[PDB]
Formats: C-alpha cells, sequence, structure tokens
RNA sequence: AACGCGAAGAACCUUACCAAAUCUUGACAUCCUUUGACAACUCUAGAGAUAGAGCCUUCCCCUUCGGGGGACAAAGUGACA
RNA sequence: CCAUCAUUAAGUUGGGCACUCUAAGUUGACUGCCGGUGACAAACCGGAGGAAGGUGGGGAUGACGUCAAAUCAUCAUGCCCCUUAUGAUUUGGGCUACACACGUGCUACAAUGGACAAUACAAAGGGCAGCGAAACCGCGAGGUCAAGCAAAUCCCAUAAAGUUGUUCUCAGUUCGGAUUGUAGUCUGCAACUCGACUACAUGAAGCUGGAAUCGCUAGUAAUCGUAGAUCAGCAUGCUACGG
C-alpha cells in the first residue's frame, strides 16, 4: 500500500468502464474488498458480499479518502 | 481431511504469499523446522531412533 | 513413571548412528530420501529377520547396510534378490550404488528381532504369558545377561488394558555404560493393537 | 591451501585429520597441522508432550567440529592425498587450491 | 495566545492545543528565542515574531474544529472506522475483550 | 464462591444453575466465615454406563473433593453436598482444638 | 623485567604484566579513573599487592578482555595475583589467606526451560 | 539448609572512604534495583551535608546516630494459641546491626524533600539528636514489647 | 497438575468453522483396461476454482512388426478411495 | 591472538611474534591425606595440601506405582457412523465480536528519576538471492547500487543499564503516551474487516494499591539490553544470552 500504485481490484475496473459511458445500471455484484475509491467510481452501486448477503451501497464524493470494503458490516453485532 | 491438505500443499499455488509448509510424513503443518522439514513429534522420535544424522540429545 | 527410551540417552555417548552422512547445504530433502528407503526396505522385506539398517552417503555412491538375522534371504540364490533389490532401490533414488548386507550371530538377542518374533506370536492368539516366558528363558540361555519385556493393551482379549512385564537380570537403564537395546512392535489382533516392548543387555 | 575439515562426530574428524597429516608428510610437504576451529552448534528446543504440555520440554542440539589443513609446499606427490579420496564416511572436505 | 508564564518556553508553548515539542525546533527556527526564557523574557518584540509563525499553524483551538468534523464526516458515511466512534468501541481494529477500557 | 461449570458432552441448562447455588453454594457459605474461593463442577457423560459429578472447592489449607457416579444430576448433588458437608467438619474440628488449657511456667 | 600473569572472573579474561617502576595501571592503554566508572572498587582492587606492600614498585598496564566493569575489575586483582607469585613467590601464603589468589569461583546460572529465567519459577494462581 | 543446622554467614568488603564495614552495608540496603554506583554516589553526597551541619566527621556521627535506632527488645511470636502469643525477646547482635540500618532507610524515603541527597542526611541528624521518625518507632517498639512484659 | 496451554508467527493460505458458486472413480492411492497415449502453453467468459477454443501428440530402448518397460491420463468399473 | 620492530589510516598489516590469550584433543577431588577425645561405629567438627572440599555449581537421567489423569486433531487402529457427502473445490467472511468476569504478563504511577549532549564495557546466535557494510538521499520508519561471503575473518551489531556534563524543581508539572486525525514507510495478488513501525498532533486512567496471594537462599531475587526458532510480514510470549 505504497504511493507506488494505489491499489485497484482491476477485475472490477474493467466492469465499471462499461457503466460510466452511457446511462448507468444500478447494480454490480462484486466483492471489492481489495480496491480503493477514486473518482471514477462515483454514482455506481455495488453489492458488496459481506460473507453472508451482498449489501448494496452507492458511492458518494466524500468516499474518495477511503476504500470500498470498509462499508459492508460482517460482525452482525447488535446484541447487547 | 488430512491428505486433501497434503495434496493442496504439493501443487503449485497461484501466489507466493500462500507459500504453505507441512511435513513429509507428519500431517500437521504447525511445528515445522525449515532445515529438517519435520514435525516436533517425529523429530523427537527419529532422533531418539538415530535415523537423522548427528544430533546429540541434551544437557549442554 | 515416564521412562524415556534407553537408546535416546546413549546415541553417540555409548552408541553410534543408524545414519552417518553429512550435508551442509540441502540438508532437508536428502534427509527425506533416508526414510523413503526406511519405509521401502520395511515394505517388501516384511520381517525378513531385519533388525535395523544403516545409511551412508558419499559422492553419489550411497551405501545401505542391512543386518538380516536370516541371512541370504535378502541375497536370494547366489546374489539374486540382492540384485533384485537394486533394480528398484536405484530407481527410487538416483544411484543407490554398492548395496550390500552383513550377517549377525545370535539371531534373537538383538532386541528388534526379540520384539518382532513374539509379536507375530500374537496373531495366532496363543498364551501371551508363555510368549513372554519363551523370550525370557531363551535369553540368558543363548548368552544374554538381563532381559525385560511387557505387553500393554487389550491384554488377553479383555476390555481394560493392563501392562504385564517379566524380568530378571541386571538391566541398568540409568547407567550410561550399558548397551541397552529396546524395540517396539505393532502386533494387531483384530480387536485393536497390542504394543510390546523388550529390553536386552549384553 | 586450506583443506576444510568439518564433521558431526569428534572421534571421526580427529582420525581423518591424522590421515591427511600423515599422507602429506610422506610427500614433500611442510604441513601446518590441524588447529581446531570453534564448533558451530545449534540448539533445537521441541516440547515433549504429544498434545498439550509446555513447561516440560526436551532440548536437542547438533554440533559440527571444524578443523582446517593447509600446506605451502605443492608437489605432485602432496596432491596424491588430495586426489586420493579417503575416509568418505561422515566427513566432507572442501578442497581449495 | 493563552500561554502561561514562569516556566521555560520549550515547555510553555506546549500548554496550548496543537503543540508538542515543535516549539523546541519549529518555533525556535523562525524566532530568535533561547531555551532559558522564564517569565522574565521581555517577549513582546518576540511576541510579534512568534505571531508570524503561529499564524501558519492550525494549532490554537481551530485544529479541534477540523478534528471534530472529520469524525462527523466519518460517521455520516457510516464507515467501519466511523461506526466505532458512535457505538464504546476501540476504533483502530483492536481486541474489544477485557483490556479495552479507555473507550468503555 | 463462583461456579466454573462445564459439562463433558452435556449441554448445561439454567435449572441446574439455580439448584447448584442453593445446596453446593449456601450450605458452605456459613462455613468458612472469611470466604473468597472458586468452586469447580464437572459433569462427564459416559454413554456406556452413566454420568458423574466432580465438585472441587479449594481453600486456604485443605481442599474439598467429592464424586458421585449416579445418572440423576439432581439426586446425585444431594449426595455431593452430603460429602461436602462432612469434609468441612473434618477441617474445622482439626483447627478448633485451639482450646487447650496450657498454663505457662 | 616483565612478570606476566593472567586472571579470570565472571566470563572476562584479564592478562597482566609487571614492569618495575611505581603503582600505575594502564587498562586498555588509558587511565583507570576514565575507564573504571566510579573509583570505589579500585581500592578493593589494590588489595592483592597491599599484603606484599609493593605500592611504588610495579607498573602493570593490563590488557583486559570481555565482561563488564566489575568483571574486568576483580579479574586484574586476580590477574596480578598470579603475577605476584612470580614476583614474591614466598609470599603465596599472604595472598592465599587473604582473598585474591583463589579462583574464578562462579558465573551466571543456566536458564532452565519451563521457567521464567534462571531458577525463578513463574507465578501460578490456584494454590 | 535452615533445618540441617545454620547457614554459614559470609564476609563483606569494607568501604574505601570511611574504612568501615558499616558504610558498605548501608550502600547495599539503599541500592535499589541493583544499581551500585547511582546509590553509592548519593550516600557519598549524604554525609557531606552531615559534615556541613555538624563539624564532626560523619563516621563518628553514623555510629552515634544508629544507637538511637537500634532497639534492645523486640517481639517474636510463639504459637501458644489463646495466649498473647507475643514474647518480648532481646535482639541478637547480627540482627541488632541490621534492623537499625533498616529503619534508617525505610523512613528516609518518606520525607518532604525528593532528593536522597538530603532525604537521608536529615534523618541521620535527627537520629544523631535522638529525634525524628526512625527514632520514634524504636520507642514504639519500646512501648509495645515493654507493655507486654508478662512473658520474659 | 487448564487458562502468552496444542498456536515455535490466524490478512489470503493456514482453517478444521460459516455463507455462497459446482463436483461425484472424485484435487489423493491402488489394481488397471483402449495404455484413447501430455488438451506439458495462450486468448475469451468469469468473485474464482472452472468452462470454450488457439496447442509443444508424444516419449525412451530394440527388436523388425511396430510391440512391450518408464511411456500422459480421455474414459471405466470387479473395485475402491 | 601482537609484550619486543615500525610506515598504526589502527590493514592489527611486514615478519611471524606463538609467548600470553582464545579455540579444541586430555591429567586431575575422595573424606585420598591429618588432628579431635570420639571411641574406633560410620559419620560429623577443625585444619592443611591443589585453582577447586566435602554428592564442588548446574544439566541430563524420574524405581514400584497413583490419577479409567491428557491427546482416537502429530500419528497409528478395534468398533460405530457417513458416501450427490459428515467427503470435495474455490474468494468472501470468521477464529480478532463485547454490559462484562477471573488467569498471565508488559508499561507505569518518578527527582536513587525525566529530557539533551558526550563517553565506555559483553556474551550467545544467525546469514543455501540470505545477511547486506562504508557512502548517500529522507525529520524518521527507510529507498539506490556496488564493498565484502555460503564465513573464528564479511555482515546483522554502535548492546543497554552505566559513567560525565547541562538541565526541569517535589503536581495528574519536561512524570506516561493510553486513545483518536494527519506520513502513506515496508513486506507481501492484496493490510476494510484484520498487521508492523515513526511523523508531527492529541494527551485519558494512574501518586506505589485493602482482604488476601505468589516467586526467590549468590552470581540467585531484582533489573538492563542483545539473539534465535517459527516467519514474505508480525511477540509485551517462548527459548537461550550476558551486564
Amino acid at each position: 500500500s505504497i504511493k507506488k500504485g494505489p491499489f485497484v481490484d482491476e477485475h472490477l475496473m474493467k466492469k465499471v468502464e462499461a457503466q460510466e459511458g452511457s446511462e448507468k445500471k444500478q447494480v454490480i455484484k462484486t466483492w471489492s474488498r481489495r480496491s480503493t475509491i477514486f473518482p471514477n467510481f462515483i454514482g455506481h452501486t455495488f453489492a458488496v458480499y459481506d460473507g453472508r448477503k451482498h449489501v448494496p451501497v452507492y458511492v458518494t464524493e466524500d468516499m474518495v479518502g477511503h476504500k470500498l470494503g470498509e462499508f459492508a458490516p460482517t460482525r452482525t453485532f447488535k446484541g447487547h | 481431511a488430512k491428505t486433501s491438505m497434503v495434496a493442496k500443499q504439493q501443487k503449485k499455488q497461484k501466489y507466493a504469499v500462500r507459500e504453505y509448509t507441512r511435513c513429509e510424513r507428519c500431517g500437521r503443518p504447525h511445528s515445522v523446522y525449515r532445515k529438517f522439514k519435520l514435525c516436533r513429534i517425529c523429530f523427537r522420535e527419529l532422533a531418539y531412533k538415530g535415523q537423522i544424522p548427528g544430533v546429540r540429545k541434551a544437557s549442554w | 513413571g515416564q521412562k524415556i527410551n534407553p537408546i535416546g540417552l546413549r546415541v553417540g555417548i555409548i552408541r553410534d548412528w543408524e545414519a552417518k552422512w553429512y550435508a551442509e547445504k540441502d540438508f532437508a530433502s536428502l534427509l527425506h530420501e533416508d526414510l523413503k528407503i526406511r519405509k521401502f526396505i520395511d515394505n517388501e522385506l516384511k520381517e525378513a529377520s531385519v533388525s535395523h539398517v544403516e545409511i551412508e552417503r558419499a559422492a553419489n555412491r550411497i551405501n545401505i547396510a542391512i543386518h538380516t538375522g536370516k541371512p541370504g534371504m535378502v541375497i536370494g540364490k547366489g546374489g539374486s534378490e540382492i540384485e533384485k533389490l537394486r533394480n528398484k532401490l536405484n530407481a527410487l533414488t538416483d544411484k543407490k550404488v554398492h548395496i550390500n548386507v552383513i550377517e549377525i550371530k545370535k539371531v534373537d538377542l538383538d532386541a528388534r528381532l526379540v520384539a518382532e518374533n513374539i509379536a507375530r506370536q500374537l496373531e495366532n492368539r496363543a498364551s501371551f504369558r508363555r510368549v513372554q516366558k519363551q523370550a525370557i528363558t531363551r535369553a540368558m540361555k543363548l548368552g544374554a545377561k538381563g532381559i525385560k519385556t511387557q505387553v500393554s493393551g487389550r491384554l488377553g482379549g479383555a476390555d481394560i488394558a493392563r501392562a504385564e512385564q517379566y524380568s530378571e537380570g541386571t538391566v541398568p537403564l540409568h547407567t550410561l555404560r550399558a548397551d541397552i537395546d529396546y524395540a517396539h512392535a505393532e502386533a494387531d489382533t483384530t480387536y485393536g493393537k497390542l504394543g510390546v516392548k523388550v529390553w536386552i543387555y549384553r | 591451501i586450506r583443506i576444510r575439515l568439518k564433521a558431526y562426530d569428534h572421534r571421526v574428524i580427529d582420525q581423518s585429520a591424522e590421515k591427511i597429516v600423515e599422507t602429506a608428510k610422506r610427500s614433500g610437504a611442510d604441513v601446518s597441522g590441524p588447529i581446531p576451529l570453534p564448533t558451530e552448534k545449534s540448539v533445537y528446543t521441541i516440547i515433549r508432550a504429544v498434545h498439550k504440555y509446555k513447561d516440560s520440554r526436551e532440548q536437542f542440539e547438533q554440533r559440527t567440529h571444524k578443523r582446517l589443513i593447509d600446506i605451502v609446499n605443492p608437489t605432485p606427490k602432496t596432491v596424491d592425498a588430495l586426489m586420493g579420496l579417503n575416509l568418505p564416511s561422515g566427513v566432507d572436505i572442501e578442497i581449495k587450491l | 495566545v493563552d500561554i502561561p508564564r514562569e516556566k521555560r518556553v520549550v515547555i510553555s508553548l506546549t500548554y496550548i492545543y496543537g503543540i508538542g515539542t515543535s516549539t523546541a525546533q519549529k518555533i525556535l527556527e523562525e524566532a530568535n528565542v533561547s531555551a532559558d526564557t522564564r517569565v522574565k523574557d521581555l517577549t513582546d518584540d518576540e511576541l510579534g515574531r512568534i505571531r508570524e509563525v503561529v499564524d501558519g499553524y492550525k494549532v490554537e483551538g481551530d485544529l479541534r474544529r477540523e478534528t471534530n468534523l472529520n469524525i462527523k464526516r466519518l460517521m455520516e458515511i457510516s464507515s467501519y472506522r466511523g461506526i466505532r466512534h458512535r457505538r464504546g468501541l476501540p476504533v483502530r481494529g483492536q481486541k474489544t475483550k477485557n483490556n479495552a477500557r479507555t473507550r468503555k | 464462591i463462583r461456579f466454573e461449570i462445564h459439562g463433558d458432552n452435556l449441554t448445561i441448562t439454567d435449572a441446574i444453575r439455580n439448584y447448584i447455588e442453593e445446596k453446593i453454594g449456601k450450605l458452605e457459605r456459613y462455613f468458612n466465615d472469611v470466604p473468597n474461593a472458586v468452586a469447580h463442577v464437572k459433569v462427564k457423560t459416559y454413554s456406556n454406563s452413566a454420568t458423574k459429578i466432580e465438585v472441587t472447592i479449594p481453600l486456604k489449607n485443605v481442599t474439598l473433593r467429592a464424586e458421585e457416579r449416579n445418572d440423576d444430576l439432581y439426586a446425585g448433588i444431594d449426595l455431593i453436598n452430603n460429602k461436602l458437608e462432612r469434609q468441612v467438619r473434618k477441617y474445622k474440628t482439626r483447627i478448633n482444638r485451639k482450646s487447650r488449657d496450657r498454663g505457662d511456667q | 623485567v616483565e612478570y606476566r600473569g593472567t586472571g579470570r572472573r565472571k566470563n572476562s579474561v584479564a592478562r597482566v604484566r609487571l614492569v618495575p617502576g611505581e603503582g600505575n595501571i594502564t587498562v586498555n592503554n588509558r587511565d583507570v579513573r576514565e575507564y573504571l566508572p566510579f573509583e570505589s572498587l579500585i581500592l578493593d582492587l589494590n588489595q592483592p599487592f597491599d599484603v606484599t606492600e609493593t605500592k611504588g614498585n610495579y607498573d602493570v598496564l593490563v590488557n583486559v578482555h570481555g565482561g563488564g566493569f566489575t568483571g574486568q575489575a576483580q579479574a586484574i586483582r586476580h590477574g596480578i595475583a598470579r603475577a605476584l607469585l612470580e614476583a614474591d613467590p614466598e609470599y603465596r601464603g599472604s595472598l592465599k589467606r587473604a582473598g585474591l589468589l583463589t579462583r574464578d569461583p562462579r558465573m551466571k546460572e543456566r536458564k532452565k526451560p519451563g521457567l521464567k529465567a534462571a531458577r525463578r519459577s513463574p507465578q501460578f494462581s490456584k494454590r | 539448609m535452615p533445618r540441617k543446622g545454620s547457614v554459614p554467614k559470609r564476609d563483606v568488603l569494607p568501604d574505601p572512604i570511611h574504612n568501615s564495614k558499616l558504610v558498605t552495608k548501608l550502600i547495599n540496603k539503599i541500592m535499589l534495583d541493583g544499581k551500585r554506583g547511582t546509590a553509592q554516589r548519593i550516600l557519598y553526597s549524604a554525609f557531606d551535608l552531615v559534615e556541613q551541619r555538624s563539624g564532626r566527621d560523619a563516621l563518628e556521627v553514623f555510629e552515634e546516630a544508629i544507637n538511637n535506632i537500634m532497639p534492645v527488645l523486640e517481639v517474636k511470636a510463639r504459637r501458644v494459641g489463646g495466649s498473647n502469643y507475643q514474647v518480648p525477646v532481646e535482639v541478637r547482635p547480627e540482627r541488632r546491626t541490621t534492623l537499625g540500618l533498616r529503619w534508617l532507610v525505610n523512613y528516609a524515603r518518606l520525607r518532604g524533600e525528593k532528593t536522597m541527597e538530603d532525604r537521608l542526611a536529615n534523618e541521620i541528624l535527627d537520629a544523631a539528636n535522638n529525634t525524628g521518625g526512625a527514632v520514634k518507632k524504636r520507642e514504639d517498639t519500646h512501648k509495645m514489647a515493654e507493655a507486654n512484659k508478662a512473658f520474659a
């Protein structure tokens, strides 16, 4: 995770360049745990598989500081 | 269970990060010695039996 | 108590090695070729009165010495089976040159033989206490000094395991002078595994 | 010339040092004899129990006994011991020229 | 800004928000102050030359304004780094068993 | 006077977790008048014969062990508490012979 | 005249010599008070030649090796004690009865496994 | 071996400055956590203030101050059960030396000043003048062991 | 005499657990039969294993005919794993 | 490994100084040797004799046996069970969750300290593309190549505590540094779940702890730092090491 090559999943970047040309579709079933959020991802909706059930989330413009896997929870905590 | 994991090891993985080690007769992976490639159980066994070359017992 | 095995005290102190080679670089992989041909020699011989083997390696002429309490059976008929062994032993490794065999007198005073031949007196399931006493009474008759042997589990055919040892003679397990030799066999009786230890001296 | 003599046993590396110091003085040599390098031991500390127990363990060690032989009178009779391979049992010889 | 007197200036500028052991080097760079300046320092003509270098810094209170909204931005996106603020969670991937007390 | 309970191949209920403290707990609370200790309850099922219950309570000097090999895990503790209450009285009358009339010279 | 003795204590060898002159030590070619740290144990280090009273007699100039400062000291007073018995050989009973000439008697003890460090067993809760 | 017999007690090395065994034993008891030099320097700067606040040399003042510390009766507990179990027993000369050194240091650590530059030397001149805090617990032992005098 | 113990190295692997995606002579071993004799390498589709094509159709000896021994396993079950 | 020779950058180089040291192959400590009043009954008690003295210190070695003690998850096999699965194959979780409750340790709650400058002294062990110097370029974690080498020499590696001097002045203050945002350093297909440091910020509990309880008889308690096995990366653990 150096300056040299901020990491992209790159099996997802190929699937999002077809989306941003014309009118976007509102689902990409993916895993996206490895990749970061850079401004070629805004608007699109990803169903991030948290191990159990793929959770939809769409990308805002304040999301560029963080990466894509940090959103779908895997704990299932609520409990006490 | 055991020989599936032995078969998983000896094939070449996709990644050098996986780089997984076990023993040649001990099924366990979890106590290897990379000069001996033996588990701690049988290395205790075949050094008492002397099948390994020169290795004293103890009491330096 | 937790008696450790009597060979492990004495390897190099009052004994020598069952493998006497050296390899600084690539010590790991060509150590595995030893217990390849420690399994493999123990496969097709299949109690040809084999006590133990020795391995020595020098300049891709790697030696194997076997003791063979019944000599000639590994040799065959005038160098037949000894040449029929190097037809496979030289294929499992590269060279396996200068395969040979020496002989031993007193066929059942080496403890590897003494444990094995009365462990094979357990698949016929006949009188384990005499199977003990056959080994003790013959021992110092043939020239031994101290004898000690036991059988551990599923003793006699019952449910609860019971050790059962018989002894006489000087068996100094704590004295580092002593040439104690032990062995452990894996006699199955189709209701579990019986374990049998022996202890010979001189 | 620095003939490297290293081995696991100490009775074997000493009797094989007596071979090379004998089979060189018979030739035209001026042998600086065997001086003992320090032994490069290594301790392996396994634990004794089959399943559980620490706090009760058996230590293991293996010792290499290093010596070196050097000659500064190279004749073709001195190298007859160098070309002549003897005691190959548990000693390696790293012959440098 | 609101620094206390009667102590050395290498520890005195530490008392405000936003300075720890940078007054030993960074404030000492621009201003020609020394290490042994007590209350008796006459730092009024030197008050101006530290005012020029502290004006570039975010230190005196206004950093805590940006520090507060960085958490508020972080919880509004509802990240795992942000849920741990709003939920007493240690945030930086720590073991939340027995010895996790300072977040309660 | 905690109860680190654990059952070998038996799922512990909560009706046991109140029946323990009434008999194993309370009948030894009035013994040991300065108490700070931990109990230990094993329940080991054996499919061939029965279950067994082991209760060990260590103290300052002498511990307290008892075993029953019954299968009823409510009637067996009626005998564990019987063996526990006997062993405490052995401990106390051992140390309640302080009352010895010894007049110094 | 160079009466060269050796001396060991606590995994630190110390070889000395005895050139005549006066009492002046040159441990590792430098002054003692700038090498040995706090000057207390130097008057305990002068105890071996005190009983032969050769104060203004011998310069020593030790080359010491290994150990620490109380391992380098207490090994040159044992160092010159082997050298004082080839200076005053009849004065052996003066050093045998009082201190210096005994030995390197004891070093650090082996760390046994299954233990914290060197015979100190670790704490357990339930007695 | 404390039941085969008695342990053979060992010799110490006297100080170079005062030429006293008693000074070195004070060095070893103020030696917190094995630091010999960093504690010996403090004692060598805790008798100069003694020799500053009194003209006498401190090797006289030390053995004069500890005599107001060293008690002559103490309490050894004998397991008599229902009795008082506190027998007033006089002090052996080895424990007589040690237990005075113990009280001199253990109450030097509980004064107002922080440096043992003058934590130590203040209590010495108090013990030289038969006052302070390490003297007054000797009298507390001499009001406890001398109150239960029915077990001589 | 359990509790920095099996763990002398849990991001993936380990991993035995769970949720998914798809396999049944099984990723492994053995007789084996035709030994069909490497799909021994790249593009495309893909969480990804896998799937579809482009493909190094062989490998050594010794007869004389093209077999047997090591030849890869595409299919097989008496079996077995 | 350099007393005596010097051209000491120290090449510890020239010679070899081989002497000491060190590193390895062997000679020697047992109540052998005396005196006790001590009577013979061995011991004990006190000497001298060697460097060592009373099984020298320590390790290895654990009798008959006890606990149906602990592992059918290192293995191995009696019996039972499973066979479109209770076996497989993948990336994605989890083993790292938490209002909590006991174990075991680390760092502390300071002016026998803290911060900054100087200046010493070790042992053990590792280095099969691994250890990577001296230079640089970075505040730093570190990057770029060659210098050496498969090693008593080359490297990890300048141990640290100490000592010397300047400081703060006795407050939750220059005590420590938990926790949160800024560096993106490095390893690795990839550090979000879920790493490792350092960089400027922020600075919380904490003023030596109740009843109770544990370790330890000399190079031992105590402390200080260095190594290795695991390991691509990662210990406050473990195992060895000396001060």
